[PDB]
This record gives C-alpha cells, sequence and structure tokens, in this order.
RNA sequence: CCGGCCGGGAACUCAAAGGAGACUGCCAGUGAUAAACUGGAGGAAGGUGGGGAUGACGUCAAGUCAUCAUGGCCCUUACGACCAGGGCUACACACGUGCUACAAUGGCGCAUACAAAGAGAAGCGACCUCGCGAGAGCAAGCGGACCUCAUAAAGUGCGUCGUAGUCCGGAUUGGAGUCUGCAACUCGACUCCAUGAAGUCGGAAUCGCUAGUAAUCGUGGAUCAGAAUGCCACGGUGAAUAC
C-alpha cells in the first residue's frame, strides 16, 4: 500500500510488549497510542488498540505481519 | 546596408533587416520548413510578398520572440513593413491603404477579482 | 444591444482563394479557434466537391450557395396572444450568415468518424439541392405562405 | 487572545531553538540507513512540540492564528491596522 | 572594477544616490561605461480587505526595488578608497562584490 | 501462430487480444504499452513469429489466469480475516466510497433477484 | 567547433529617468448663429485610446464586549493546567459551486519548433547509474540576466477502436516504494497491476458573456514535515445574430 523501512515502536509501548512477553499475555494491552509498527515476534500476543475512546483489540495471526496495527482496531461504526 | 524595423505586434518583436540577396527568409538560422513551419499560420508569412514584387530587392535575417504563431506571423509582417518605406511614402500611401501596417492593440486584459476570467462571474445564485 | 452601432466587421480570408464569402464560410466552420485543421477540413471538402461534382470548383460552389439560398422569414413578437408577425425581408448580409449557418449545422447534424469525409459527402450532395441543408430551407419555406394573413 | 495559549507559543518557540538543532542533528546523524538500529527509536525523549516545523509559530499581536503571514508576522487585520499607519518602507497601493 | 551595486525602492531616492557616487568616483577618476537601468523586482501582495467572509473584498499592495549600477573599469584606487567612511544613504544598504 | 497456451484468441488487434485475455484488463494494455510500445494496428492472426514473442514477453511477465485467480480468492479470504471493518465494507459488497448508499449505489455489485 | 573575446556599435525588442502624442485642429454638412451628431493629411492612437484604484448623505436592529477598550455585570479546588489516542479527509438526507466523460481531435511512437512571466538559504542541489516508480546517493554555483521549469501543447505523415459500451470512457479493495513528524490506523499525496462501472451530448431550463472578449491549450503563489479539481496572478488559437 504505502510505508516504507523501519518498524516503530512506542519505548512505552516497548515496555508494555515485555511486560506481555515475560509477564504473559494475560489481557491484551490497552495500548494507549497506535505509533507502533508490529514486529514477527509479535505473533501470538494480543493487544488493545485506543482509537480515540476505546482500547480496541486487535486480531493477531502469522499473516498479517505486512498489515498495520491501527487496521485490526476498527474505527468507524456501523448501525 | 539595413533597412530600419522593429515591428511590435502582440507582444512580438522582430529585428528585419534586408540586405541584398536572395528572397528565401532564414528564420532562427532555419528555412521555414525545417522549422516545421506546416502548422498554423501555414500560408500568411508570404501575404505581404504575395502582391509587391520579389526580384532581387529582399534578403533579411528574423528573430521572433513573444506570443504564439500568429504573433509570430504579425511580428513578421509589421517589422517588414517598417522595413520596406526606404522606396519613399509612395508605397506607404498604398501600405496603409491596404492595411498591411495594421498594428491591433487588442492586448490580454487582466484578470479581475471576483471573477474566474476575464469577464466570466460565478452562476448567479439562488433567487 | 439598443445604443450600438454596425460597424461591418471583417476578419481573416484564406490567401489562397482570398474572397471575403470563402472567407466568412472558413471563419465560422472554426471551432474554438482551430486554425490548421479547420482549413485543412475545408481544402479537403473544396477538392472532393470539385472531382465529385466535375465542374469548376468556383461555379459549383456558387451553384450550392444559390441552392441552399432562402427568401423569406418573420420574427416572433408575442404581441397579442396569437402569432402576430410582420413578414420582414432579412437583411442581405444576414440572410447570407443564415444561410451559412444552416449549410454549418445540416454539416453538423451527423456524427461520424471523420470529419473530412462526412463534410465533403454532405456537402457535395447539397451542391444539387438533393442533400441535406434544402429540407430545411423547405421547412422554412413552409412557416412562410401563412404568416402573411396577419399584417 | 487566551494568554494561556500566548504564554505556551512564547516558551514553545523559546525552547524551539535551544532544545533544537542538536536533537534534530543528532537524529540526522544517526538516521542513515547503515547499520539505523533501535538507538533512534529509544531516543524519543524529545517532546516532539518544540521543532519548528511541527510549531505553528502564531502572531504575538492579538494571537489570531488565522492569516500568518511569513512576511511580517502578523495576522490580516493587523496588517491593515499597521501598514496603514505608514511606518512600513516601499508599501505602495497597486495598481496596473 | 569594483562595481557598486544599490537596492532601493525609491526611484528619486536611487537616481541620486547613484548620481551622487558617480562623480564621487569621478573627482579623480575616468572612464566608466554608464549608467545601466537594471531590472527590478516585483510582488503583488494581496489580503483579505474584510475580517467577516466575503473574500471578493481585496487589496493589492506592491513593493518596488530598483537597481543601479555604474561599472567603473579604470579608476583611481584614492576615490575607491575615498568612497568608504563617507556612507550617506539612511535606510537604504549598499551591495559591492569583491 | 499461438501465445501462452493452446487457444484461439485471433482475429483482433494486438492490444484488443491483450486486454481480452482473463489477467489483462485496459491497464495492463497501458502497462505493456508504456514499457514496450507496440503499434496497435497489428492482427494477431498470422503474424510474424518476432512480435508474436514479443506479445509473449510483455504479457508473460506480470501476474496474469491462474495466479490472478488465486491472488483473488487469497484476497478475499484476507478481507475476511483482515481485522479492519473497511475489509468487512468491501466483503459486504456495501460501497466503501462512503457516498450516498441508499439507492442505486451497489451498481458494479451486480444483479438482484427476487 | 557558430568562443560577441576584440575596436565594438546603432537599425536592435530588452533593460529605467525624463519629453512630446489627441485637445473635436481647421474646413464641409445636419444643425436657431447654442451645445452636440457625420469625413478628410491622424487612425502607427479620434471622438472619456482600451483596462485598474478612486464607491457622495444614507436603507439594511447584518459579523465583530471572541481580535480589541467593558456599559451593567459574571465563572471562581478555577467555565483552567496538562500528556497521549482520537472531529471536520469522515456519512443510509435534499442543494450548490468545481473536474476528466459521451469518442474517431483520446490511450499510439517517431525527423519532433516559438511563452511572456515568478519563486529561490529549516533553500534552490548541471558530473554518473538505474528505475513498469514515486525517485534513489557522491550535487557543483548561488541573496543574483550567474546555479533548477522554455522543453511550450497547439503540427507535417505513417494507421488504428473505420461505429459502441468501443483500444472511448482509467469512481474501486489488496499485493513492493518517494520525503513524512515519533510513526500514516475516519488519516499524508503520489507510481505497477487484478478495475473500467454508469454514460452514444441530456425532464418542464436557468445563468455568464457585444472584441483577444465566451471557449479551446500551456505556466508561478499560500501551506511548504507533503501534494491542488480549486483559490490569487500569467503567455497561446481564436466564433455573430446589437432591426
Amino acid at each position: 500500500r504505502s510505508l516504507k523501512k523501519g518498524p516503530f515502536i512506542d519505548l512505552h509501548l516497548l515496555k508494555k510488549v515485555e511486560k506481555a512477553v515475560e509477564s504473559g499475555d494475560k489481557k491484551p494491552l490497552r495500548t494507549w497510542s497506535r505509533r507502533s509498527t508490529i514486529f514477527p515476534n509479535m505473533i501470538g500476543l494480543t493487544i488493545a488498540v485506543h482509537n480515540g475512546r476505546q482500547h480496541v483489540p486487535v486480531f493477531v495471526t502469522d499473516e498479517m505481519v505486512g498489515h498495520k496495527l491501527g487496521e485490526f482496531a476498527p474505527t468507524r461504526t456501523y448501525r | 546596408n539595413q533597412y530600419y524595423g522593429t515591428g511590435r505586434r502582440k507582444s512580438s518583436a522582430a529585428r528585419v533587416f534586408i540586405k541584398p540577396g536572395n528572397g528565401k527568409i532564414v528564420i532562427n538560422q532555419r528555412s521555414l520548413e525545417q522549422y516545421f513551419g506546416r502548422e498554423t499560420a501555414r500560408m500568411v508569412v508570404r501575404q505581404p510578398l504575395e502582391l509587391v514584387d520579389m526580384v532581387e530587392k529582399l534578403d533579411l535575417y528574423i528573430t521572433v520572440k513573444g506570443g504564439g504563431i500568429s504573433g509570430q506571423a504579425g511580428a513578421i509582417r509589421h517589422g517588414i513593413t517598417r522595413a520596406l518605406m526606404e522606396y519613399d511614402e509612395s508605397l506607404r500611401s498604398e501600405l496603409r491603404k491596404a492595411g498591411f501596417v495594421t498594428r491591433d492593440a487588442r492586448q490580454v486584459e487582466r484578470k479581475k477579482v471576483g471573477l474566474r476570467k476575464a469577464r466570466r462571474r460565478p452562476q448567479f445564485s439562488k433567487r | 444591444p439598443r445604443r450600438r452601432v454596425i460597424g461591418q466587421r471583417k476578419i481573416l480570408p484564406d490567401p489562397k482563394f482570398g474572397s471575403e464569402l470563402l472567407a466568412k464560410f472558413v471563419n465560422i466552420l472554426m471551432v474554438d479557434g482551430k486554425k490548421s485543421t479547420a482549413e485543412s477540413i475545408v481544402y479537403s471538402a473544396l477538392e472532393t466537391l470539385a472531382q465529385r461534382s466535375g465542374k469548376s470548383e468556383l461555379e459549383a460552389f456558387e451553384v450550392a450557395l444559390e441552392n441552399v439560398r432562402p427568401t423569406v422569414e418573420v420574427k416572433s413578437r408575442r404581441v397579442g396572444g396569437s402569432t402576430y408577425q410582420v413578414p420582414v425581408e432579412v437583411r442581405p448580409v444576414r440572410r447570407n450568415a443564415l444561410a451559412m449557418r444552416w449549410i454549418v449545422e445540416a454539416a453538423r447534424k451527423r456524427g461520424d468518424k471523420s470529419m473530412a469525409l462526412r463534410l465533403a459527402n454532405e456537402l457535395s450532395d447539397a451542391a444539387e439541392n438533393k442533400g441535406t441543408a434544402v429540407k430545411k430551407r423547405e421547412d422554412v419555406h413552409r412557416m412562410a405562405e401563412a404568416n402573411k394573413a396577419f399584417a | 487572545a487566551k494568554q494561556s495559549m500566548k504564554a505556551r507559543e512564547v516558551k514553545r518557540v523559546a525552547l524551539a531553538d535551544k532544545y533544537f538543532a542538536k536533537r534534530a542533528e543528532l537524529k540526522a546523524i544517526i538516521s542513515d540507513v547503515n547499520a539505523r538500529w533501535n538507538a533512534v527509536l529509544k531516543l524519543q525523549t524529545l517532546p516532539r512540540d518544540s521543532s519548528p516545523s511541527r510549531q505553528r509559530n502564531r502572531c504575538r499581536q492579538t494571537g489570531r492564528p488565522h492569516g500568518f503571514l511569513r512576511k511580517f508576522g502578523l495576522s490580516r487585520i493587523k496588517v491593515r491596522e499597521a501598514a496603514m499607519r505608514g511606518e512600513i518602507p516601499g508599501l505602495k497601493k497597486a495598481s496596473w | 572594477r569594483i562595481r557598486i551595486r544599490l537596492k532601493a525602492f525609491d526611484h528619486r531616492l536611487i537616481d541620486q544616490a547613484t548620481a551622487e557616487i558617480v562623480e564621487t568616483a569621478k573627482r579623480t577618476g575616468a572612464q566608466v561605461r554608464g549608467p545601466i537601468p537594471l531590472p527590478t523586482r516585483k510582488e503583488r501582495f494581496t489580503v483579505l480587505i474584510s475580517p467577516h467572509v466575503n473574500k471578493d473584498a481585496r487589496d493589492q499592495y506592491e513593493i518596488r526595488t530598483h537597481l543601479r549600477l555604474v561599472d567603473i573599469v579604470e579608476p583611481t584606487e584614492k576615490t575607491v578608497d575615498a568612497l568608504m567612511r563617507l556612507d550617506l544613504a539612511a535606510g537604504v544598504d549598499v551591495q559591492i562584490s569583491l | 501462430a499461438r501465445i501462452a497456451g493452446i487457444n484461439i484468441p485471433d482475429h483482433k488487434h494486438a492490444v484488443i487480444a491483450l486486454t481480452s485475455i482473463y489477467g489483462v484488463g485496459k491497464t495492463r494494455s497501458k502497462a505493456i504499452l508504456a514499457a514496450a510500445g507496440i503499434a496497435e494496428d497489428v492482427k494477431i492472426s498470422e503474424l510474424s513469429e518476432g512480435q508474436i514473442d514479443t506479445l509473449r514477453d510483455e504479457v508473460a511477465k506480470f501476474v496474469v489466469e491462474g495466479d490472478l485467480r488465486r491472488e483473488i480468492s487469497m484476497s478475499i479470504k484476507r478481507l475476511m480475516d483482515l481485522g479492519c471493518y473497511r475489509g468487512l465494507r468491501h466483503r459486504r459488497g456495501l460501497p466503501v466510497r462512503g457516498q450516498r448508499t441508499k439507492t442505486n449505489a451497489r451498481t458494479r455489485k451486480g444483479p438482484r433477484k427476487p
């Protein structure tokens, strides 16, 4: 679609990611920001992405590595 | 020798300087053909030469700046008419009488605030 | 449109023929300010009409103009609520211009692939009052013959 | 005309040059494709607000963000207010 | 050599400023190719005259910028040295290329 | 006298034959014409083998035919499990454009029957 | 070798200071002998030469105590301070303005010509190489006739869809990138495809437009971390109906 090299992860979101890796994926990480770009080793750990008012959990699989983290948190609403 | 000619017309001026030689016209060190002259105004450049005698009186080097093609043709015509009057005013009388020295001041009008073009305003709003 | 005057304006002709009539034909055949292609199609039509007619091109042109020529018309005024029109002999310049534009519209009434071919064929078959615009001339004539009941 | 707004803008433009021109230089040094590693991503202690590119540089007369003018650093209304008072050389009414 | 360039927006002011310096060098100089008009800058600055909607109401502002050159060829060093410390142009700067 | 596999796509222009081949829309024809510059007048039926080989090279490089079908199927599956609601917006046949969806916004979707 | 370098010059558009040019001169006509309206050496400019700024007293309880100084007053752990993600890009309503469309003059390649006129130092970046590409790196010279866009499209002839949803028409979802701030997720804009749906010139129609004007092509400015259908300015080709 778009973008370039150099996936990014927030330092605070990196802290949360390390917490989920070590302490375990007890519950999805309610990531307040959406700036982090997923690394392949994330596959298997669920997190929640804040689209503005609620932290939407993400659908984690092995085949959307080349997909943005914010996509799995839908933003629009349907009646 | 030289003949005095500047030929201002439609933002185009051509230094028409005639010397003895052939009636051929050299435009930008090139002829009219490989200058790709079968474009617009393909025959109007010889209309001023159509009525007057060619013989061995005109050989000129010409440079033209500004305008499109009608600008170029107008510059050529005005410059050659300005260079032509070396033969007293006897020729210039009929040159004017036939409109050969026609200079038109129909330049572009400035774009106006509120109108997207020279004279077009927004389509009139609802009643 | 009520105070202005008429100066009998004239614009650029074609230097090969050098006729004001042909000048006006080629200048009304112009569209959106197009010179090379328009004049090219004009000359193509002229040479093709000469080829198909066989006679002299200029006299065939005059015969075609005579064929398309209408005579009279009226103007709509809406005076009394019914058709109340004084038949006025239209201006010779205006009559000529209207004939020109009727020929041009008759040419325009098609949507053919090639403009040169369409123009040549239609003007050539209209040269002998058997083409396209002569029907419009007959319709305009039928618009007459009945407007003289009210004067 | 929000004075807290003007205080924020003044302090950010004050920190737009002392805290800048060196952090961005460090990033550009470490932004090279040759290995850039997680140091540039972990050096995000910058607020990213003091950078002039992401800083509005508002007008500093009455605090109206609309009509920011690079040439004068003012807003349209105050440009009219002051230029018509003269005192701005070279400015004459334009016509052609 | 050592040409002098002035960047001003007042035609009379720049005219007098270039008509003083040329004879300042001509006190003991010679030659000089002559005055040259030089091109000018032009900028049309527009601004919304009204503070509330109605974009059609605007006004046009422009600033002139004239340039003057002398192009002295063979002067004496005395007058070109004496050019400095005698600056009287107030509010307008002079441009000289080494 | 043949292009790609065995078939009879002949009796049409080179660009027409290309755009008639499934896996090549008009956009792929534009790409091919931009990359190579083959003339549009030539006829596929009984043409010199050199230009036939040129068209084969033009059409064989990029994704067409069965690769296209498998990629459409994979795209449908990924859209089903995309994770973004616009994936279901496209999958439901509803216009992702977001414009007026009240009536006749499903023109591209196709037929509707009782 | 197309070194204006010499001695350079005026007949050079060009590059800015100043002077003339037109004021109904003077005759003839229509005119009360009044003012005005018809021609001639001028129309290179004749009848305020053509364009711009210049908008009289006043009607509109119109926008501006949210630009602003208050009039009578007011919120008051502040009707604030903040940090990140989110609203004006979106969307099951009617409307308007604007853009390529209805072809054979549009996607075709080739020997392939002339634009005035601007921006340019949190900027313009000529050496080589390749990219279906956004461009990718050494990138000189520079507050200027120095160093980026003059290549202008407007065309000569090869032939095509030689009649239709057509080689016209290129509104979609995902596959690899250009500079992005820290990263593009209602969410940066651009390339390569799977994508050419509806439309064969248009309901009872209105509006803008009396000479470079209505239209048909091509350029600069504002954001500039970033792209303009538009908005503020440009050079081309140019159509009469005003009894």
